[PDB]
């Protein structure tokens, strides 16, 4: 993990999150339940899908060995045809398994971000309203409804109205 | 026994002519359809 998102700061997953692959864990006062948000998880299996169909795509061109025969007085022409028939082989295993050695790296860290970039987006939006426990978990100061749980999901988090709230809330505890 | 072959393209002529050790051919193959195939060596048979 180069960026670090999956382990590093999150080391845990959670296995009651089956709605989607990323997402956000809410513990109000209106219960608790994980939630996804669509417009990460849906980047993620688009680019996925056509990483998948283009391992296919590019991989649709490639030699095809067919037989060829020869009357036991030319064994000079049979070890060529069979040293480059096999050699040829030799060539494409290896741009497949490369190709999906480097690939499978790729999805790895392409999903690194994408978790990583979610949760560096939750703490530009709230900011010093919460404090950064370090496993990914913000603790928010005004004492609001489930449904700027669902703001922070949109990604439509308005600051002014809530700083003021909190910042009676920055000095009661200072 | 050395046996022959060759192609005989339509409207040509092949002639023989021969006074021993002659081998005439009795029947000859017809070319219908010519597309792709091959020639593989297995011990299989037939699976339906
Ligand atoms: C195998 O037999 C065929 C047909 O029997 C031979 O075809 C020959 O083809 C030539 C060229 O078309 C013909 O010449 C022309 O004939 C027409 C009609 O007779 C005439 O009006 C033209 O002025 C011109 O002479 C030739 O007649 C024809 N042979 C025939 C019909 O018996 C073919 O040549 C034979 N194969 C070999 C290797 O000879
Ligand atoms: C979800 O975010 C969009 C962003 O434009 C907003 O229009 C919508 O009101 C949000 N959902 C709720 C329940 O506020």
């Amino acid at each position: 993990g180069l960026f670090g998102a999956i382990a590093g700061f999150i080391e845990g997953g959670w296995q009651g999150m089956v709605d989607g692959w990323y997402g956000y864990h809410h513990s109000n006062e209106q219960g608790s339940g994980y939630a996804a948000d669509k417009e990460s998880t849906q980047k993620a299996i688009d680019g996925v899908t056509n990483k998948v169909n283009s391992i296919i795509d590019k991989m649709n061109t490639q030699f095809e060995a067919v037989g060829r025969e020869f009357n036991n007085l030319e064994r000079r022409i049979e070890n060529l045809n069979k040293k480059m028939e096999d050699g040829f082989l030799d060539v494409w295993t290896y741009n497949a398994e490369l190709l999906v050695l480097m690939e499978n790296e790729r999805t790895l860290d392409f999903h690194d971000s994408n978790v990583k970039n979610l949760y560096d987006k939750v703490r530009l939006q709230l900011r010093d309203n919460a404090k950064e426990l370090g496993n990914g978990c913000f603790e928010f100061y005004h004492k609001c409804d489930n449904e700027c749980m669902e703001s922070v999901r949109n990604g439509t988090y308005d600051y002014p109205q809530y700083s003021e709230e909190a910042r009676l809330k920055r000095e009661e505890i200072s | 026994m050395e046996f022959f072959w060759t192609i005989l393209k339509p409207n040509d002529a092949i002639n023989f002519e021969s006074n021993g050790n002659f081998i005439a051919p009795e029947y000859a193959y017809k070319i219908v359809k010519k597309g792709d195939s091959t020639i593989m060596k297995s011990e299989l048979e037939y699976g339906n």
